[PDB]
């Protein structure tokens, strides 16, 4: 339970910036794999924005 | 004689160009494999201990 709670507020956060993150993006992110793969994709499309 | 150099230059800067793309490219890829456990401890040695 401490280690939980410990962890509790924590995941918490982690999921509400990420909400927002995820609002932040069109596209929604469901998973850590599928954050990697929007953030490649965002590095290709700012490299062919540069 | 004298495009020579020119040609010679320019097959260098493409070259270039390929390299720096292709880590680039090398890097996003990557990125898109990697991220999720990059910079993380080592188990091994947790493990070990």
């Amino acid at each position: 339970i401490q280690s939980l709670t410990a962890r509790a507020p924590v995941w918490l956060a982690a999921q509400d910036t990420l909400n927002q993150l995820c609002e932040q993006s069109g596209e929604t992110l469901a998973s850590s794999n599928d954050v990697t793969e929007y953030m490649q994709q965002l590095l290709e499309r700012e490299r062919e924005a540069t | 004689l004298e495009r020579d150099a020119l040609a010679e230059r320019y097959a260098t800067l493409s070259f270039d160009v390929q390299k720096i793309q292709r880590a680039h490219q090398a890097f996003s890829q990557f990125v898109g494999k990697h991220l999720s456990v990059a910079f993380d401890t080592d188990p091994e040695a947790e493990i070990r201990e």
